[PDB]
């Protein structure tokens, strides 16, 4: 079910945790660049832009895994009316694992070890946009919900994805899927991935970041990001 | 020279000293339990022996001495007045109860029924041992016979291995056939414990502590304490891993949830967020200056 849409200044999320007023700064970090493909509807690579604005909440959970079996860690991630579950425990999934709202035989067919355990309020609370990247044995996440007007494709704005939760796991992750909870249904969501490059951003005199520069698109943008 | 002529001179510079030093950090709040290793009540078996993992808490040795007063208290690798300073990855807890007598074999290169059968340590461990009577909670005047432990087996063990494998141990030269008697014994013998039992045959609890380290964060570190919190004077800080001299004061930045820090455009900091309680200081330089020296001829 593959499809192919701009993705417009979309995808900016604060480096780290250094609080600037009223300052312009420049950043070497991986970015999606702008004006550039996100598949609509899974390799890896170096990072992931996900979003979604599907009220239903069909789409809860993502399992990073290498091999996406019972042989290798995997990261599961179940998101309820309750809590979050964040294991690293082996599941062996399924061809087309999903909720059945509520066993997860259909998820996964069995349970083994695992030696690290997580539990805090669920991610999930309209487009809401998120970001996952894994390095140095982090795993970082990034979030935003937007109350966006009726409209077919990512609006024409700016929205900062703030950090949520880092955790000390230090396990590679190679391939992710989706999770669905079922009756027949409809879903609709888009997936970006992350380069490394260098932008330009702006700071209000409260500390948010309202606009950006990519410093490689076009010759008058390498003018700004020059002439700061 | 010892002639100047009239005129103003810049002769050396001055700075203000700093008074005392203040150190803050987060909470304690994840303290690792040790109060569940120790008293269990119930300690198994030698060759049965429970491993439990400790991770992701603050531990406090403190609380080990806290109990009776313990037969051995033995360290290897680490010295025990620093075990708060220096942290590790991941701790493994080890419990079981054996005579009072095979104590000496719980270490690394000893060699005895119970250190080649039950539990091998290897040459280069790192940690304590924890070795204390037991004798009235463990004994009954009838006999107990609820502690067994390993007593034939085909070779010997590896380093932290368990087995509890329950065949009859051959001997002889004709097949056992999973019967006992002529060269054919049972591997597992129970052990006897009474009130009147001499020193040395009374039951012990022993505790085994292990540290190791591997490519991963710690994760596991010991209580770090904190000073109080001193305002408007030249003091040393170090905010939760940050160093610097300067003056505190109040501060009206609107920091973010997530922020713990504040930079200039010259990239110097001049907030921080009090990490016990949630509140923005503001820090400027302690001052200095040049000095000059205004005099006329010295004739
Ligand atoms: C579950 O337990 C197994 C052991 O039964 C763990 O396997 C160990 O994993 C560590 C970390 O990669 C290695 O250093 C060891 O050499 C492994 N030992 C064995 C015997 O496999 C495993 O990591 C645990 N966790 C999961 C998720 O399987
Ligand atoms: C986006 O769509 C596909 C994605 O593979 C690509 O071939 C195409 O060149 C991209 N750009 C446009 C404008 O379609
Ligand atoms: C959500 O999942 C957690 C996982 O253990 C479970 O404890 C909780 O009961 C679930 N919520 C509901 C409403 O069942
Ligand atoms: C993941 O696998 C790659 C090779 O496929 C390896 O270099 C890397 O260290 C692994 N990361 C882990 C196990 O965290
Ligand atoms: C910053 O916060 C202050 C106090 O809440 C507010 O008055 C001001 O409008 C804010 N600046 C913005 C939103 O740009
Ligand atoms: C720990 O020892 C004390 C000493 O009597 C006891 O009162 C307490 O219940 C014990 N904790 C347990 C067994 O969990
Ligand atoms: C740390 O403990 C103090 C004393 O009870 C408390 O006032 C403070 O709120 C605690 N810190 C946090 C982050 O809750």
């Amino acid at each position: 079910t593959q499809s192919y849409t701009n993705s417009f200044t979309r995808g900016v999320y604060y480096p780290d945790k250094v609080f600037r007023s009223s300052v312009l700064h420049s950043t070497q970090d991986l970015f999606l660049p702008f004006f550039s493909n996100v598949t609509w509807f899974l390799p890896f690579n170096d990072g992931v832009y996900f979003a979604s604005t599907e009220k239903s909440n069909i789409i809860r959970g993502w399992i990073f895994g290498t091999t996406l079996d019972s042989k290798t860690q995997s990261l599961l991630i179940v998101n309820n009316a309750t809590n979050v579950v964040i294991k690293v425990c082996e599941f062996q999934f399924c061809n087309d694992p999903f909720l059945d709202v509520e066993s997860e035989f259909r998820v996964y067919s069995s349970a083994n070890n695992c030696t690290f355990e997580y539990v805090s309020q669920p991610f999930l609370m309209n487009l809401r946009e998120f970001v996952f990247k894994n390095i140095d044995g982090y795993f970082k996440i990034y979030s935003k919900h937007t109350p966006i007007n009726l409209e077919r494709d990512l609006p024409q704005g700016f929205s900062a994805l703030e950090p949520l939760v880092d955790l000390p796991i230090g396990i590679n992750i190679t391939r992710f899927q989706t999770l669905l909870a079922l009756t027949a249904g409809a879903a609709a969501y888009y997936v970006g991935y992350l380069q490394p490059r260098t932008f330009l951003l702006k700071y209000n005199e409260n500390g948010t970041i309202t606009d950006a520069v990519d410093c490689a698109l076009d010759p008058l943008s390498e003018t700004k990001c020059t002439l700061k | 020279s010892f002639t100047v002529e009239k005129g103003i001179y810049q002769t050396s510079n001055f700075r203000v000293q700093p008074t005392e030093s203040i150190v803050r950090f987060p909470n304690i709040t994840n303290l690792c339990p040790f109060h569940e290793v120790f008293n269990a009540t119930t300690f198994a078996s030698v060759y049965a022996w429970n491993r439990k993992r400790i991770s992701n808490c603050v531990a406090d040795y403190s609380v080990i001495y806290n109990f009776a007063p313990f037969f051995a208290f033995k360290c290897y690798g680490v010295s025990p007045t620093k075990l708060n300073d220096l942290c590790f990855t991941n701790v493994y807890a080890d419990s079981f109860v054996i005579r009072g007598n095979e104590v000496s074999q719980i270490a690394p290169g000893q060699t005895g029924n119970i250190a080649d059968y039950n539990y091998k340590l290897p040459d280069d461990f790192t940690g304590c041992v924890i070795a204390w009577n037991s004798n009235k909670l463990d004994s009954k005047p009838s006999g107990n016979y609820n502690y067994l432990y390993r007593l034939f087996r085909k070779s010997k063990l590896k380093p932290f291995e368990r087995d509890i494998s329950t065949e009859i141990y051959q001997a002889g030269n004709k097949p056992c056939n999973g019967v006992a008697g002529s060269n054919c014994y049972s591997p597992l013998q129970s052990y006897g414990f009474r009130p009147t039992y001499g020193v040395g045959h009374q039951p012990y609890r022993v505790v085994v502590l292990s540290f190791e380290l591997l490519h991963a964060p710690a994760t596991v570190c010991g209580p770090k304490k904190s000073t109080n919190l001193v305002k408007n004077k030249c003091v040393n800080f170090n905010f939760n891993g940050l160093t610097g001299t300067g003056v505190l004061t109040e501060s009206n930045k609107k920091f973010l949830p997530f922020q713990q820090f504040g930079r200039d455009i010259a990239d110097t900091t001049d907030a921080v967020r009090d990490p016990q309680t949630l509140e923005i200081l503001d820090i400027t330089p302690c001052s200095f200056g040049g000095v000059s020296v205004i005099t006329p001829g010295t004739n």
